[PDB]
């Protein structure tokens, strides 16, 4: 139960790095929408950022949180310098995908997928 | 004598064994295993803590002079606790030799980058991180190098599917190149091309 | 230090924060135990302070700023 | 090959080489497209005796690598991986361009 | 051994004649004029251009073109549904389904080759034990729809019937090497 | 070693029950003797002669499917005599076997094919 | 005479190769005296440096000195001596004569799996 840390000794410094990354993403989002001509609004992008953070927000391992921070910073700077294009940043929203229903009746009508 | 069998020179085996003993006794702190294959190649398996000292010693020693990094790669063997095996192949031009240095990692223990030792290790470690998810400490610029922007998952892992999870197509409604969950018109048909009879008795593992 | 001006301009940006109502907000209100916010909401108000004031704020001070009293006297003794 | 002699002389003078001696286009010196049927030879294993596969089974001569030292299994001169590289001799054919 | 491509062996000293030669060279463009002249020599040479489609580039009997399914001189399909071509196909471009025929012969009911998946490597025609699948010398079969390059057994049998007067000749010419 | 006898497969010692055959001792060690007529749920026939192995200090190769180990026997399984015996028996089978592999249902399921390539 | 060019791009020619070589080898030996006596790196590097220093002190001709050293040209030998000195300083910092830091798991170097 004794492991080697990556950057954070415990979960508090991991949360510190998470807060810094969230602040930087929140600062970037209006500049991204202005720079690459996105159909979304500024509020919707920040809601998308927060939904990503809430999707990742169930972990407690400091190494996992540090690696998630590192991946977030890579995607962040990949958005800072214009490499992740309009299609790449619009892949987070899945506008052309029909969302799979979660209830048993529609999952029964659709097919055999559990 | 035999035209279908490779001729094997034992002098290379002796020289590589001597150099393996040499390196192993210079660096007992990091070296965990030394072996020479029947193909006459030297493999030195070291602790991840001694990657930078081992690479620096092999680069700057008078009797090693391994000044050229042939390649840096990773092998995913997902049955070990540390599933990634990082392999550094090095070429010595002064002594006209080749060495291989092996170390281990898993998804949550990064190892030190050797960009300070070899500058090719920059792009090679970027590729290793992109394909296997092995983080490298003190890399000047560590990011993806081969996959698409926003690609999720590391595709050279054994548990990553061959066709992947998403595929790209042009949607005229949004006028974009959108990524959708993957559907194949013809599924990749895997083949069970393993003979149930033992081929090589020299590698017969003992029963469990 | 224009303490009254910085105080009611802090309360002004809390009024224009969307997630909290204008009703139960008070000067002595607490973000999580009373207003029912989250940590990322808390840093949303902190960065609202940052980009509405024009001076940078560290996360160490941001973790401390939890109620408007420590916010207003922090900007008072920082300005 | 069908060029006139005046054009050939003009080409040779303009290029500085004898172009007619080494033509870029193949005319008649190539082999015929219809060739006589071949008869390929056989290898050394094509014999009816003294040819047991276990005496020439090179695939089963591969052995696992020998462990010099291991963390679980395991006055002398300093050595090198190999004797040092001899210097390349300069070419006696054309050493400089 | 080795040789030098840019090092000058010793030196040609500093002569006034060499100075005048260099001055003439970079004042009157001598290397430029000789490049002009040899380009003019290529103008006065004969072009290497063939008159397609009335003239065709040379090929070999080994050429790997369009796939075809062959027949015996009796007329029966050579294929016996043995599926080595599908097993060896490196692009997985072959799909074979089979059942015993009405006379009990082992034949294919589905033999599909995806030409958009195929890599034109001849592994199928060198793995075929009865010389059924071949890669005949047709290459001018570009279509306008992606579907038309998804060949089935009827298309491959039609190709084998069309090109048999040439495929058999090529196999006769080159079968002694393989 | 209560009601057990010591034998050797390639020099590796193993306890076996009395009445254990050479094939059974070899698979207890973890090596599979080639076979065509032996089936572990059928009676012992011993006709195909594919399981011929060399015992140390013994001139004649024995059938591993039928011969029971006696005591201290060193079963040389990858020896020159065993490989020669397997090659000869495979040659005798494939001498009269018909060239029917493409039109045969034993595509990759053929013991004759697999043991041909292996021995 | 004196070498015109060393043939390698970026490598300057050394006007006085013997003095530079002997001070580099003396400095390497001096920094090797700080190692533990049982250090195999210290023993082997002292052997290599001692033999090379004896060859420099024995031969005053650059060409036959290069032929005796067998390390390419004498500029390459000087650069290798610099690299060896910096390496010895780093090895003294690192202390790898200590025992193995951690044994790997039992199946870490077992192939095939
Ligand atoms: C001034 C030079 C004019 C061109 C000339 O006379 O070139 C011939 C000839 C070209 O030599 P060549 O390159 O060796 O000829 C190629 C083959 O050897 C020989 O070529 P080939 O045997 O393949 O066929 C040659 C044939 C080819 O025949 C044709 O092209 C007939 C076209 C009929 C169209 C209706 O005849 C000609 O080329 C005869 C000359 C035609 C010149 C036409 C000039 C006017 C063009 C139209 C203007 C409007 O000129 C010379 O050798 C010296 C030219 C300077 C003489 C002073
Ligand atoms: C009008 C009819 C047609 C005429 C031209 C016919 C076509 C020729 C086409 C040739 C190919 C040209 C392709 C483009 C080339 C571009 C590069 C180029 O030209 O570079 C120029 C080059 C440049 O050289 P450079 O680029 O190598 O640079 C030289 C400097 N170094 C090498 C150190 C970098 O040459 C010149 O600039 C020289 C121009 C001609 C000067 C001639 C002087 C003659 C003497 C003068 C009179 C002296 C006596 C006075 C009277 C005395 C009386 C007593
Ligand atoms: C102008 C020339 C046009 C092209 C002529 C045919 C090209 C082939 C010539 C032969 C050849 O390759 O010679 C190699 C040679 C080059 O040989 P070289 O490059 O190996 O070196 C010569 C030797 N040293 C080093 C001593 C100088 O070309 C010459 O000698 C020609 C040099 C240039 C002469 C003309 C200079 C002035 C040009 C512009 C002025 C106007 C001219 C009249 C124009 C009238 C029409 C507009
Ligand atoms: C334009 C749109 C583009 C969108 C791009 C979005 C990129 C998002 C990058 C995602 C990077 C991450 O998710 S790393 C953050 C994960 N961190 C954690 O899980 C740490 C543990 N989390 C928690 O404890 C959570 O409760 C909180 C709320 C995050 C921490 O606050 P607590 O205090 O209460
Ligand atoms: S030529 Fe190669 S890729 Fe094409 S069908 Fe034959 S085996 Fe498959
Ligand atoms: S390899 Fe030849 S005979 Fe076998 S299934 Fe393919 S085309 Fe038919
Ligand atoms: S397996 Fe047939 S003789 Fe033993």
């Amino acid at each position: 139960t004794s492991v080697k840390p990556i950057f954070s000794r415990d979960l508090n410094e991991a949360k510190r790095r998470v807060r810094e990354l969230y602040r930087a993403w929140y600062r970037e989002v209006p500049n991204t929408v202005h720079l690459m001509q996105l159909d979304i609004t500024v509020k919707q992008g920040r809601d998308k950022v927060r939904e990503m953070f809430m999707k990742n927000a169930h972990v407690t391992d400091p190494r996992v949180v540090d690696l998630l921070v590192i991946k977030g910073k890579m995607e962040l700077q990949e958005t800072i310098k214009v490499w992740k294009q309009r299609t790449h940043v619009m892949r987070f929203f899945h506008e052309t995908e029909t969302p799979r229903p979660k209830d048993f009746l529609s999952k029964f009508y659709m097919g055999h997928d559990p | 004598k035999r035209p279908t069998v490779r001729p094997r020179s034992d002098v290379t085996h002796k020289q590589l064994s001597a150099f393996g003993e040499y390196v192993a006794e210079i660096l007992p702190k990091y070296v965990q295993q030394v072996q020479v294959s029947c193909l006459d190649e030297l493999e030195i398996c070291i602790h991840p803590d001694g990657v930078i000292p081992t690479l620096t010693f092999l680069r700057d020693h008078t009797n090693a002079q391994f000044k050229s990094l042939a390649d840096l790669t990773a092998v995913d063997v997902p049955t070990r606790q540390n599933r990634f095996e990082i392999v550094y192949n090095l070429l010595s031009l002064r002594f006209n030799s080749r060495i291989r240095v092996k170390t281990y990692a898993d998804e949550l223990t990064p190892i030190d980058s050797i960009v300070s030792v070899h500058i090719a290790a920059n792009w090679y470690e970027r590729e290793v991180w992109d394909m296997f998810g092995v983080f490298f400490f003190n890399h000047p610029d560590l990011r993806r190098i081969l996959t698409d922007y926003g690609f999720e998952g590391h595709p050279f892992r054994k548990d990553f599917p061959l066709t992947g999870y998403v595929e790209l197509r042009y949607d005229d409604e949004v006028k974009r190149v959108v990524a959708e969950p993957v559907e194949l018109a013809q599924e990749f048909r895997k083949f069970d091309l393993n003979s149930p009879w033992e081929a090589f008795p020299a590698y017969r593992q003992p029963p469990e | 230090l224009t303490l009254d001006g910085i105080k009611d301009r802090v309360l002004y940006v809390l009024k224009l924060y969307d997630k909290i109502d204008p009703e139960k907000l008070s000067v002595n209100s607490h973000f999580m135990k009373d207003l029912g916010l989250d940590s990322l909401d808390q840093v949303e108000i902190i960065m609202a302070m940052e980009d509405e004031f024009g001076f940078e704020i560290p996360d160490i001070d941001a973790e401390k700023l939890m109620c408007p009293q420590e916010i207003v006297d922090y900007i008072a003794d920082k300005k | 090959a069908s060029a006139t002699r005046v054009i050939q002389k003009l080409r040779n003078w303009a290029s500085g080489q004898d172009l007619q001696a080494k033509l870029q286009l193949r005319y008649q010196e190539i082999a015929k497209r219809t060739q006589p049927p071949p008869k390929l030879p056989v290898g050394p294993s094509h014999k009816l005796s003294n040819n047991y596969y276990c005496t020439r089974d090179g695939r089963r001569e591969v052995v696992p690598p020998s462990i010099i030292m291991s963390s679980q299994k395991a006055e002398k001169k300093a050595v090198t991986p190999a004797p040092p590289m001899k210097r390349w001799e300069l070419s006696k054919d054309q050493p400089y361009l | 051994t080795y040789k030098y491509v840019n090092k000058k062996e010793q030196e040609s000293e500093v002569d006034m004649k060499s100075a005048t030669d260099n001055a003439a060279r970079i004042l009157m463009w001598t290397e430029l004029i000789r490049g002009l002249g040899m380009t003019l020599s290529y103008l006065f040479r004969e072009p290497a251009t063939i008159n397609y489609p009335f003239e065709k580039g040379p090929l070999s009997p080994r050429f790997r073109g369009e796939h075809a399914l062959r027949r015996y001189p009796s007329g029966e399909e050579r294929c016996i549904a043995c599926k080595l071509c599908e097993a060896i196909c490196p692009a997985q471009a072959i799909t074979i389904e089979a059942e015993p025929r009405a006379d009990g012969s082992r034949r294919t009911t589905r033999y599909d080759i995806d030409m958009t998946k195929c890599i034109y490597c001849g592994f199928c025609q060198e793995a075929c034990p009865v010389d059924a699948i071949v890669e005949g010398p047709n290459f001018e079969f570009s279509t306008e729809t992606h579907e038309e390059l998804l060949y089935n057994k009827e298309k491959l049998l039609n190709n084998g019937d069309k090109w048999e007067a040439e495929i058999a000749a090529n196999i006769q010419a080159d079968y002694l090497y393989r | 070693a209560s009601n057990l006898i010591e034998v050797f497969v390639d020099g590796q010692s193993v306890m076996v029950e009395p009445g254990t055959t050479v094939l059974q001792a070899c698979e207890k060690v973890g090596m599979q003797i080639p076979r065509f007529c032996y089936h572990e749920r059928l009676s012992v026939a011993g006709n195909c002669r594919m399981c011929l192995v060399e015992i140390e200090k013994a001139p004649k190769v024995v059938a591993a499917c039928a011969m029971p180990v006696m005591k201290g026997w060193n079963i040389l399984t990858n020896s020159e005599k065993s490989k020669k015996a397997r090659e000869g028996v495979m040659e005798f089978l494939l001498a009269n076997h018909p060239l029917d592999c493409p039109i045969c249902d034993q595509g990759g399921e053929c013991d004759l094919q697999d043991q041909s390539m292996m021995f | 005479l004196l070498k015109k060019t060393t043939g390698l791009v970026g490598l300057a020619v050394c006007d006085t190769p013997h003095e530079r070589l002997t001070i580099l080898y003396t400095k390497t030996l001096d920094i090797l005296k700080h190692f533990p006596k049982h250090a195999a790196y210290r023993k082997y590097t002292e052997q290599i440096t001692n033999e090379k220093l004896d060859m420099v002190k024995a031969e005053p001709d650059v060409k036959k000195l290069e032929a005796l050293l067998q390390g390419g040209e004498v500029e390459e030998v000087i650069l290798q001596a610099e690299k060896e000195l910096s390496l010895a300083r780093k090895m003294l910092k690192w202390k790898p004569w200590e025992p193995l830091v951690e044994e790997p798991p039992a199946n870490q170097w077992k192939w095939p799996i």
